């Protein structure tokens, strides 16, 4: 059971930002689901909740610019934010409350994996991967991207996992993102590298 | 909303360590939860309902408290706990519930010597203008890492990034990646690149080069 998020990667001031997380695999009947938000390098932030009686609670600051709703012939969620500002780009979780509560946040036991929102008017640019090539480094370089995330990064589709480093995105003084992801192994190796915003999916073999 | 205490805090791999969550209203019902968040990845719930592990949780890990004061300990702290802890709590059903502010905890460790990579821009992202070179600082504590650029020995300046892991929750150690950006022109110029780390692990400066060809 997964809650699959979804969204735009990036958007511009003044735009509606419309995010959804479906619920991937039937699971418990009465669950509760909740969005929070957290801005780069800062806290979690509440804002709304849907119960399992359909009711919507919405934070304070979320009363006046955030609808909250569901799709029961898709099980998706639905969240939409009017006129956006640079103060809205964070990372959108949605989370499920297994008792039902729309307006709870001490027991969330299963999130989604986060969609990024950033909002500025800068243009989107698909980024170019490059290969780098008893124990030796390897890896990927993926550069000259923006917005920063959504981006995946995996190893052999996900067969290699140990010794992988992924690195956190840089912003270079091309205005640009870049992010590096090694694989140290003893002495088939493909990164796959998806950027949503840019609709950019690429597997380079090292 | 919630005060949390410390804002971070740094201990030894088998050390108690305890984190304060601090409210002005009281808990309703016992509504009071402990998440877990590692880098890049969504908070985990470990704590709920003031002091009940969620199933598959180290019993390492456990919650007490009341009204408005709440306690999350972990007895024996390992590699794999470094987070970011947060509390949340409701204090009615129509809407007043909140995180705390987050607390950081970090793992001290024995010193750790870099193992230092290097590698050369790909001829097919050559094609382009832009030549990267990426020197690598793999499985190093603590994390102060001093990256050196030189080109024919000649040292650079505002044409490096760099990025740091966090600490990798088997060893305790971080991984640095360093990217040195020239012109494809500049690049084509000259032949010897290095990068030279700078650790305290190491007794002396270890320098990785590679020649163009």
């Amino acid at each position: 059971v997964q809650l699959v998020e979804s969204g735009p990667g990036c958007v511009k001031p003044s735009e509606t930002l419309s995010l959804t997380c479906t619920v991937s695999r039937f699971s418990l009947i009465g669950y509760a689901i909740t969005w929070i938000r957290q801005p780069p390098g800062k806290g979690l932030e509440w804002i709304g909740g849907i119960s399992s009686a359909a009711t919507t609670f919405y934070s304070s600051w979320a009363k006046s610019r955030v609808t909250i709703s569901v799709d029961t012939s898709k099980n998706q969620f639905s969240l939409k934010l009017s006129s956006v500002t640079a103060a809205d780009t964070a990372v959108y979780y949605c989370a499920r409350d297994p008792r039902g509560y729309g307006a709870a946040l001490d027991r969330l036991d299963l999130w989604g994996q986060g969609t990024c929102v950033t909002v500025s008017s800068f243009s989107t640019k698909g980024p170019s991967v490059c290969p780098l090539a008893g124990t030796a480094c390897l890896g990927c370089l993926v550069k000259d991207y923006f917005c920063e995330c959504p981006v995946t990064v995996s190893w052999n589709s996900g067969a290699l996992t140990s010794g992988v480093h992924t690195f956190p995105a840089v912003l270079q003084s091309s205005g640009l993102y870049s992010l590096s992801s090694v694989v140290t192994v003893p002495s088939t190796y493909i990164c796959n590298v998806n950027h949503k915003p840019s609709n950019t999916k690429v597997d380079k073999k090292v | 909303q919630m005060t949390q205490s410390p804002s971070s805090l740094s201990a030894s791999v088998g050390d108690r360590v305890t984190i304060t969550c601090q409210s002005i209203k009281s808990v309703y019902n016992n509504r009071l939860g402990w998440y877990q968040q590692k880098c890049g990845k969504a908070p985990k719930l470990l704590i709920y309902e003031t002091s009940i592990l969620t199933s598959g949780v180290p019993s390492r890990f456990s919650g007490s408290g009341s009204g408005t004061d709440f306690t999350l300990t972990i007895s024996s702290l390992q590699c794999e706990d470094f987070a970011t802890y947060y509390c949340a709590g409701g204090f009615d059903r129509s809407g007043d519930t909140t995180f705390g502010q987050g607390t950081k905890v970090e793992i001290k460790r024995t010193v750790a010597a870099p193992s230092v990579c290097i590698f050369p821009p790909s001829d097919e992202c050559l094609k382009s203008g832009t030549a990267s070179v990426v020197c690598l600082l793999n499985n190093f504590y603590p994390r102060e890492a001093k990256v050196q650029w030189k080109v024919d020995n000649a040292l650079q300046s505002g044409n490096s990034q760099e990025s740091v892991t966090c600490q990798d929750s088997k060893d305790c150690t971080y991984s640095l990646s360093s990217t040195l950006t020239l012109s494809k022109a500049d690049y084509e110029k000259h032949k010897v690149y290095a990068c030279e780390v700078t650790h305290q692990g190491l007794s002396s400066p270890v320098t990785k080069s590679f020649n163009r060809g």
